[PDB]
């Protein structure tokens, strides 16, 4: 999430028995690190 | 036609006034970017009750 240029990174990692792609349940994410950068981002990619 | 760069003679025997001084110039500029660098803080004692 980008708030006034400050980047807020939220992360959650749990082991799961899910079949394909999604489980059924409720989980709340936790904060990880905040990045005071301020760059505008209009697009993104994934890395493999 | 002259070569612009000239050399500084450096020996301990030169006079004090002409001795080379290492100069560190700090440029202080306040832009519209969010402020980060600040002066040092001070922590005091903690009291309860």
């Amino acid at each position: 999430k980008n708030i006034d240029g400050y980047f807020k990174i939220y992360s959650k990692h749990t082991p799961i028995n899910l079949v394909r792609g999604l489980p059924q349940g409720f989980s709340a994410l936790e904060p990880l690190v905040d990045l005071p950068i301020g760059i505008n981002i209009t697009r993104f990619q994934t890395l493999h | 036609c002259y070569f612009p760069l000239q050399s500084y003679g450096f020996q301990p025997t030169y006079g004090v006034g002409y001795q080379p001084y290492r100069v560190v110039v700090l440029s202080f500029e306040l832009l519209h970017a969010p402020a980060t660098v600040c002066g040092p803080k001070k922590s005091t004692n903690l009291v309860k009750n």
